[PDB]
C-alpha cells in the first residue's frame, strides 16, 4: 500500500507544482486569450492534483489533499524537477509545458489500462485534459519555433535549458517496478519511445533541434530537488503553516 | 428642430427597441458607450490582478481552484466586453492602449491591494455583488449588443459572487484570527466597493445623456441604495459589522441611511494617484511590452 | 509606552525590511566589490533592526527581536513602504539605497539627541554606519547618472519609478507628534529641509532631474503595504512558522 | 642537465625559501598556481551561492547576521585570492570568464543544493573545516603570495566554521524535527565534503609535480584521513551518524578506517553534471550580464 501511495502522490505532486507555476501567469501574459488558456491549463492540472492527492490520502488512511499539499516539506515532495522550474519568459513556459503534456498524454494514456480502478478512472479523466494541454503546447511550440528569428532562437534556448530534466521522465525506481509488475502502474521507460515520437517530430515541425546534451537530472521523486522548490512551498504553504488546522 | 436620423433616434429609444451596430445613432452616443464598454472591459483585465496575486497562496486546492476558475472568467467577461465595445467601431488594441496609457479608466476599486486572504473572499462576496447589482441593472441598457453581454456575464459571475460569500462564512464560523481576518478585509473594502456605483447623481457629468439614451436605468445613488439595502444584511449573517457610525434602518423610508463616501479620496483614485493605481498598469504594461515578441511571433507565423 | 513601542519599531521594521531585499543580491551584483558591499549594508541594517526590535520587545514587556520579526503579519508590520520595493535593477536598488540613507543620515543625527537614552544610543550607533551607505549610494548614483546613456536613463526611470513612496518619509502621525513633543522621536515633518538638501544635490551631480510628480504613497507605518510585503514575509517566516517556539 | 635557473629554482624549494612574484619560476609551476589559486578564488565566488540561497530564508535574525557575515568575507576571500593569482602574471578578468565558460574549475562542493536551513550549518561546520584542514596545510605552500593569502583566509574563515558548528548544536539540542533535519543534511554532505579534498593519490595528475614543488604539502589522502579523524569526535558530539557504514576505528593505526568515495559521482560533478552545476554558472553569468552597463558606466564615468 505504500508503494502505491508513494506512486500515486507522485502523480498529484507533478499536477501540483506545475499548476502552481501557472497560477503565477495570472495577468502576466502576452495576450489576454494567453492568460485565459495558462489559467484554464493551470486549473485542470489543480484538478488532477486534488484527485491523485485525495486517492493517496485515502490510501494512507489519514490527512487529505490539503495536509498533504501544505503540510509536506521539499524532502518530502516529490514532484518531477521539470515542473518546479521558474516560469522564465514564454518559450520557457512553453517549452516545460509541452515536454509535460507529451508525456502526460502517452501517461495517462496506459495509466487508464491500471489494475487499481481509483487511479485508472483519474486517468481517464485526465487524458482528456492533457490532450487540450498538448494542442496547446505544441500549437505555441511550432508558432514561436517557426514564428521570428527571435522567437525562433529563443524557443530553442528554452528547449535547451530544461533538456537536462527529461530524463527523470522515463526513470524507474522499484515502486514504479513492483507497481507496474503487478499492471498497477506504468514502467516510465516504456514511455520513452511515445514521448520521443511525439516530442521530436514537434521539435522538428517548430524547425528546431533537438538538444544533443545526454539528459541526467532526476531526484525529485526522492525529494531531492532543485533549490527552486523550497520558496515556492513557503510561497504556496505560509497561510496554512500561520493557522493550521482550519477550515476555509 | 431635430434632424429625421435624431428624432427616429429618440423614437426607437422611448419604445424601447434594442440599438444594434448598423442602425444610426448619435456620435455622442457611440462614443459614451464606446467610453462606458471599453472601460468596462479594461476592468475586467485589470480586476485579474488583485485576486490573481493570491492564487499562489490560497489556503486550501478548493479555494485555490475556485479563485483559478473566477480569474479565467473575469478574462473571458473582457472578451465579451471587447467584442460588444468593437461593434461600435472602434478596436481593441486602440482602447487596450488608452488604458495603458491612462487615457481610459478601470474601475477604481481595482487599485487596492489584496493585504490577507480574507480580501479575495470579500472581493468575489462584495467587489462582485456591487458589480452583479450594476450588471443586472444594465440587462436593459439600449444598446444591444452591451444588453446581451450583460446577460451572459450576470449568468457566470453571480455564482462566484456566492463562492466568495461562501469562503467569507468560512472564516465567519472560524477561529477567532480568521474572524479578525474577516472583519479588516470588509473594513477595508466597504467604502471602496460603495464607489464602484459612481460619483453622486448631482456630480454625475455623463447621467444626464444616459439616462436620456436608457444606456443607464437606474442612477448611480439608485443602485448604490440597493446594493446597502441588499448587503447589509449578509453582513449580519457573517455576524460581522460595516465601517459606517452613521449606517441605521430608517423605517420611515425602509431603507438604510448611509454616511457619506470620502469622494476626496474617490477622485485620487480615479485620477491614478490611489494605493495600487502605479502597480496595476505598471503590471499590464509589462504584459504588453514583455510580450511583443510573442504577439509578433504568432503573426509571423500565421502569414507563413 | 505603546507609542514608544510603536515608533521603535517602525525603525526597527525599516532597517529587517531593507535588510531582507539586500540579502536577495548575494551572488547576483555586477561586480565582487559590489556583493560584498550589499552583504556589508544589509548586515549594517539589520543589525539596526536587531537593536531597535530588541529595544521594543523590552519596551513591550514580552517576545524579542524573533517573535518580532517571525511572528507579526503584514498588517502589524509598519515599515516604510520603499523599504519593501523589488530589487529590479542595479539602479532601483541605488535609488531605494540612496532614499533610505539620506533620511537615515538626517534622522539619526538627531535621534542620538534623543531624551530616551537607548533611542539615543542606538542612533549613535546607527549614525556611524548610515554615513558609510550614504558615500557608497550617493558614489553609484553619481556614477550610473553621468555614466553612459544607458545608465543616466536607467538612473533616471529607477529616481521616477520609486518618487511616489517619499512622501512617507515625512509624513507625521499622533505617535511621531506626541513623542516629538515629549523630545523623545524626531518630527519627521523636520526632516525635509535636510533630506531634500542632500538628494536634490546629488540627483544634480549626478546630472538628472528631480522628479515633478508629487509624492503621495504613505501606509507602511500603519501597516497598510504594497503587494510586495506579503510574499517577502511568506518567504522570511516560513522555517518559524513551520517550527515555532525553538532555539536555532 | 637541467639549466641555471632551473637548478637554482630546485635548490630554493628545497630549502623552504618562500618563491615570490620576481623569481624565476618553471613555466609549468606558473601555470598549475595560476590553476590552483584560480580555482581557489572560483570557490570563493560560486561558494557564496548555496549559503546564499538562505540568507532570506534564515530562522533568526542571529543565524541570519551570521550567515550574511559569512557571506561577506567569502567575497573577501575571493578578491585576496585573485591579487594572488593575479601576481603569477594572469588577469582575474581572464580567469573570471574561464569559470564563466566552463574552462576553469571551482571546488566540486558547491554543486550540492541547500535543501533546508540545516544545510548551511553542515556547510559551515563540514565543508569550512574540510577547507580549513587544507587551507592550514597551505600555510607552507612554496608560493609566498599564496601562503600569505592562506593565513589570512583561515584566520577568518575559522570562527565562521565554529559558529557553524554551533548552529549544528543548536539543532542537535533542539526538538526532534531539529534533530532529523540536522542528520539529514549530514546525511547529504558528508561524502560531498569528503570529496573537497581532491581524487585518490593514485589517480591525482598534479600530485607528482605539486608535491616535488612543495606546493601541495600534504597528498590528497592525507588531509582527508586528517578530516575525518578530527571531524568525526565532532559527529559524535551532535549525538549524530556518519552515512558510512564501513566507517570503524582502527586501533592498530589509529586512524578512524571510512568506506570507498563513489569516484563515478566525484568525476560525473568536477565535470559539470551535478546537481546544480548548471544553475551555479547559470547565476553567475547571468549576474556578469545583467551587470554589463554597470561596469561600462563605472568605466565611462571614471574616465570624465
Ligand atoms: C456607473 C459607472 C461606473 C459610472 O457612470 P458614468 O455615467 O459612466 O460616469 P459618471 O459621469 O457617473 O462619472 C464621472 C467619471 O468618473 C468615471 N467613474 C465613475 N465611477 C467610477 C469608478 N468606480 N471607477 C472608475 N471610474 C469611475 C466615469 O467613467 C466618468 O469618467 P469618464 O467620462 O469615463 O472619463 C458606469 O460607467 C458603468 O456602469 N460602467 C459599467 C460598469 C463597469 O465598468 N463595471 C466594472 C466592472 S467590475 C469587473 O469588471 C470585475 C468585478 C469583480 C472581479 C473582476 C472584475
Ligand atoms: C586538493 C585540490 C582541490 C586538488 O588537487 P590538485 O593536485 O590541484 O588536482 P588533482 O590532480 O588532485 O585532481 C585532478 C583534477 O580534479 C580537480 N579537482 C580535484 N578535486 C576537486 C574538487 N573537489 N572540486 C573541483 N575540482 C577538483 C583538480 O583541480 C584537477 O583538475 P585541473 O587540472 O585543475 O583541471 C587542490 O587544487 C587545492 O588544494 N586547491 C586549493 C583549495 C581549494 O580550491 N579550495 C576550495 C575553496 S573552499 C571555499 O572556497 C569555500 C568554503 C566554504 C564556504 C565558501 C567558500
Amino acid at each position: 500500500s505504500n508503494q502505491l501511495t508513494a506512486y500515486t502522490l507522485r502523480l498529484g505532486d507533478n499536477c501540483l507544482v506545475l499548476s502552481q507555476r501557472l497560477g503565477e501567469w495570472c495577468g502576466h501574459a502576452p495576450e489576454l486569450e494567453i492568460d485565459l488558456a495558462l489559467a484554464n491549463i493551470g486549473l485542470d492540472l489543480l484538478g488532477q492534483a486534488r484527485n491523485f492527492l485525495s486517492y493517496a490520502a485515502e490510501l494512507a488512511g489519514e490527512g487529505d489533499e490539503d495536509t498533504l499539499a501544505f503540510t509536506r516539506d521539499e524532502r518530502q515532495f516529490s514532484n518531477l524537477l521539470l515542473v518546479e522550474q521558474p516560469n522564465g519568459n514564454f518559450a520557457d513556459t512553453i517549452a516545460r509545458q509541452y515536454f509535460i503534456d507529451a508525456w502526460h498524454v502517452a501517461l495517462f494514456t496506459r495509466l487508464m489500462e491500471s489494475r487499481d480502478p481509483q487511479l485508472a478512472a483519474i486517468s481517464a479523466k485526465a487524458i482528456k485534459e492533457a490532450r487540450y494541454h498538448l494542442r496547446f503546447s505544441r500549437g505555441w511550440l511550432e508558432r514561436l519555433g517557426n514564428g521570428t528569428d527571435v522567437s525562433g532562437q529563443k524557443m530553442q534556448q528554452a528547449i535547451n535549458k530544461l533538456w537536462r530534466f527529461t530524463a527523470e521522465l522515463f526513470d524507474a525506481d522499484e515502486i514504479d517496478i513492483a507497481l507496474s509488475e503487478e499492471g498497477i502502474a506504468v514502467d516510465p521507460r516504456t514511455l520513452r519511445a511515445a514521448w520521443e515520437a511525439e516530442v521530436f517530430a514537434g521539435i522538428n515541425e517548430a524547425t528546431l533541434n533537438v538538444p544533443q546534451e545526454q539528459a541526467y537530472r532526476t531526484g525529485g521523486k526522492k525529494g531531492l530537488h532543485t533549490e527552486h522548490l523550497g520558496p515556492m512551498l513557503a510561497e504556496m504553504q505560509y497561510l496554512q503553516r500561520v493557522l493550521p488546522g482550519q477550515q476555509w | 428642430m431635430r434632424s429625421t436620423q435624431e428624432e427616429r433616434f429618440e423614437q426607437r429609444i422611448a419604445q424601447e427597441t434594442a440599438i444594434e451596430p448598423q442602425d444610426w445613432m448619435p456620435d455622442a452616443y457611440r462614443k459614451t458607450l464606446i467610453r462606458q464598454i471599453g472601460q468596462h472591459a479594461h476592468s475586467e483585465i485589470v480586476g485579474m490582478l488583485p485576486e490573481g496575486n493570491w492564487i499562489t497562496r490560497a489556503p486550501t486546492l478548493r479555494r485555490k481552484a475556485i479563485l483559478l476558475a473566477k480569474v479565467q472568467d473575469e478574462a473571458g467577461h473582457g472578451l465579451y466586453l471587447y467584442s460588444a465595445a468593437e461593434t461600435l467601431g472602434c478596436a481593441r488594441e486602440d482602447i487596450y492602449q488608452k488604458m495603458l496609457d491612462g487615457r481610459m479608466k478601470y474601475s477604481s476599486i481595482f487599485n487596492y491591494p489584496t493585504l490577507s486572504w480574507a480580501d479575495i473572499g470579500v472581493i468575489g462576496w462584495l467587489v462582485d455583488g456591487a458589480a452583479i447589482v450594476n450588471q443586472v441593472a444594465l440587462c436593459r441598457t439600449s444598446y444591444g449588443p452591451y444588453a446581451r453581454a450583460m446577460v451572459k456575464i450576470c449568468k457566470e459571475e453571480s455564482f462566484h459572487q456566492r463562492q466568495g460569500f461562501e469562503a467569507c462564512m468560512a472564516l465567519a464560523q472560524g477561529s477567532e484570527a480568521q474572524k479578525q481576518m474577516l472583519q479588516d478585509a470588509i473594513n477595508r473594502f466597504w467604502w471602496p466597493a460603495l464607489m464602484m456605483f459612481g460619483p453622486n447623481d448631482d456630480n454625475s457629468p455623463n447621467s444626464a445623456r444616459s439616462l436620456t439614451w436608457k444606456i443607464k436605468r437606474f442612477t448611480n445613488d439608485e443602485l448604490r441604495q440597493r446594493f446597502v439595502d441588499n448587503t447589509v444584511p449578509q453582513v449580519e449573517m457573517l455576524g460581522m459589522t460595516v465601517p459606517d457610525p452613521d449606517l441605521h434602518f430608517d423605517t420611515e423610508s425602509g431603507h438604510y441611511r448611509f454616511g457619506e463616501i470620502d469622494w476626496q479620496e474617490f477622485n485620487e483614485v480615479i485620477n491614478g494617484r490611489g494605493i495600487c493605481n502605479q502597480e496595476r498598469l505598471d503590471a499590464k504594461r509589462k504584459a504588453w511590452e514583455e510580450g511583443t515578441w510573442v504577439r509578433e511571433a504568432a503573426l509571423a507565423h500565421a502569414q507563413k
